């Protein structure tokens, strides 16, 4: 029931793209999907249908030839929590732990980067051993990935001089092409395959250090003591499915005992007159 | 030169490659039919007696003759401030005793007058006998690349170079590679359009590597030794 939605949440905007609000009561759809998330306050503007902001291209893209609805509501600070748990796989694999921030703070994703399997930000020590400028820590990387790529070069007198790639850092980088960590953006219904993560801070077993995860930030959500949470539904079909909206059969639900009118009661038709009686004899099912 | 394409045979008259023991080693550009511009490094001691070198000036493949039909150079001229080291001040003239009449396909470049006001990003060309991918051979045609021109400040980057270009020299190339010139490109005209004209500005000394990551094109500047070859040129007349 869309009525009792929208009056059991504290809605601030409904509008809705390629799709009417009349044509939503009464009819019937195949699926319906709902996506959640906060909505920080830096980029409150970034959710308009169209932009080429940092969350329509790092967290979540919304479609445009969808039928697809944005809800905008608010949620009291009381007994509310934030979860920020990063979905990344492969940071994870290194040792990846938590942001430890404050609490009504949230966690945006600015730049995202996506590696292939063979990816491991470790070089192999037997190599970096005959380094004497710019030497990059190395670790033993497991087995499956290859280790870091460093070469040893002479300019003009330094025998001892190893470059590697991705330098200084994936974000902005003098070769993107030579760096195997490459920006991504996220599609239809995607999320960010990881973050950047700087090499020269990683690495026993190969270790990054935890401030060495760049391309993100956070701010609070509070507005008005309340907080905003972001909300999409997505229709799927239209006049299909198995999935209705009770909002046309239950229009008044009060009945009058006088007067005489129609009644549709289970499928049963005819016209009658009410009357109140105290009656003991119904069942469950009767 | 790497990932350029072969020169076609248009009007560049301005690279004047030197040939010694019917070998080529290294080239050089003419400003004044006087005079041959070119590196420094080729003139150290092993390679005095200045009689034994000559030069060919409108050959785009270099087969046309053998130990002849060439110019003997008389005398050359190198910058007395010249360190091994750290390899600067590598500007070196050479002159001839032919006259060198203009013809077809002969035509000098000027030199750039002080205070050029260069574009920081400014387009570029670059051209030599080199090898073509890594430690080749010597290339039998003459091929040309686009460079453009990279900042002091950027070039003195600890990961690039890590302050090792001298003031009175400048970087030109790209980071991302794939555009550089291997050992061989001795010399070389950079030149750049600007009001219609080309002005050589660059001169290759040395070089780490071609087509690598973080190692840009060394190009040397002649903005400051501008003064010194006109100097040289009134005390040899």
């Amino acid at each position: 029931n869309l009525s009792t939605l929208l009056r059991l949440v504290h809605v601030d905007s409904f509008s809705c793209n390629n799709l009417d609000k009349s044509k939503i009561f009464g009819s019937c759809f195949n699926s319906i999907t709902v996506d959640k998330f906060a909505i920080p306050n830096r980029r409150r503007d970034d959710l308009q249908l169209g932009s080429s902001g940092f969350l329509q291209s790092s967290n979540y893209k919304i479609d445009i030839s969808s039928s697809s609805c944005q809800l905008y509501y608010s949620l009291p600070l009381v007994n509310v929590t934030i979860n920020n748990f990063n979905p990344s796989s492969w940071n994870r694999r290194y040792g990846f732990g938590s942001f430890n921030l404050s609490s009504y703070d949230v966690v945006y994703s600015d730049h995202c980067f996506s590696v292939n399997s063979d990816f491991c930000p470790c070089a192999d020590p037997s190599v970096v051993n005959s380094c004497a400028k710019s030497k990059p820590p190395s670790a033993i990387c497991p087995a499956g990935t290859k280790y870091r790529h460093c070469d040893l070069d002479t300019t003009l007198y330094v025998k001892n001089w190893c470059r590697c790639s991705c330098l200084p850092d994936p974000i902005s980088t003098y070769s993107p092409n030579t760096c195997p960590q490459k920006k991504v953006v996220v599609g239809i219904g995607e999320h960010c395959p990881g973050l950047g993560i700087n090499e020269e801070k990683c690495g026993s077993s190969c270790f990054c250090s935890p401030d060495a995860f760049l391309g993100w930030s956070f701010d609070s959500c509070i507005s008005n003591n309340r907080c905003n949470i972001f909300s999409n539904f997505i229709f799927n079909g239209i006049n299909s499915g198995t999935t209705c909206s009770n909002d046309l059969l239950y229009s008044n639900t009060e009945i009058s005992t006088g007067v005489c009118v129609n009644y549709d009661l289970y499928g049963i038709t005819g016209q009658g007159i009410f009357k109140e009686v105290s009656a003991a004899y119904y069942n469950n099912w009767q | 030169i790497v990932g350029g394409e072969s020169a076609l045979p248009g009007a560049w008259p301005w690279q004047v490659s030197l040939h010694v023991q019917n070998v080529h080693v290294c080239g050089g550009s003419i400003i004044t039919p006087e005079w041959i511009v070119t590196a420094a490094h080729c003139v150290e001691k092993p390679l005095n007696n200045p009689w034994h070198w000559t030069a060919f000036a409108g050959i785009l493949r270099q087969s046309f003759m053998f130990y002849g039909a060439g110019y003997q150079v008389e005398k050359v001229i190198s910058h007395p401030n010249y360190d091994s080291k750290t390899k600067n001040n590598d500007i070196a003239l050479m002159k001839l005793q032919k006259p060198l009449t203009f013809n077809d396909l002969v035509k000098p470049v000027c030199l750039p007058n002080p205070g050029m006001m260069l574009q920081p990003e400014q387009l570029c060309w670059i051209s030599g006998w080199g090898a073509t991918e890594e430690k080749g051979k010597t290339s039998e045609v003459l091929n040309a690349a686009k460079v453009l021109l990279i900042e002091t400040q950027r070039c003195n980057s600890r990961y690039v170079y890590d302050n090792l270009i001298t003031p009175a020299m400048i970087c030109a190339g790209f980071l991302q590679g794939n555009v550089d010139s291997c050992q061989g490109d001795s010399g070389g005209p950079l030149v750049t359009s600007k009001n219609n004209i080309w002005w050589l500005i660059g001169d290759t000394s040395w070089g780490s590597g071609c087509a690598k990551a973080y190692r840009p094109g060394v190009y040397g500047n002649v903005m400051v030794f501008t003064d010194w070859i006109y100097r040289q040129m009134r005390a040899d007349g």
